[PDB]
């Protein structure tokens, strides 16, 4: 997370990013936009391969 | 061509056959399909499995 520089505002920022990546709220999210909102379950997708009879 | 029509089906997958020419061509290869269709039962069992 970018702040200019000198700027009061990036410590608490600082002080904000650091408690949330603690917190796994990164990690909830990035399980939301990547796989609750991927099209795909990549193991989901793995559970599916079901093949049949040769050619 | 007649006679020797079943001893294609008689190498077909088994038993052996009675009339051999013995090792001219026609011995080695009636051996080849033979060889070529012994794949095919194994592949058959292998893929009902």
């Amino acid at each position: 997370i970018a702040t200019p520089k000198g700027s009061s505002l990036g410590t608490p920022v600082n002080l904000a990013v650091l408690k949330l990546s603690e917190q796994g709220v990164l990690d909830k999210l990035k399980n939301k936009w990547w796989y609750d909102k991927g099209e795909c379950g990549a193991k989901d997708s793995g559970s599916k391969e079901k093949t049949s009879a040769l050619s | 061509i007649f006679n020797s029509l079943w001893f294609s089906l008689g190498a077909f997958m088994q038993q052996g056959c009675d009339i051999s020419p013995r090792s001219l061509s026609g011995r080695i290869v009636g051996g080849v399909w033979w060889f070529f269709t012994l794949i095919i039962i194994s592949s058959y069992t292998a893929n009902l499995a």
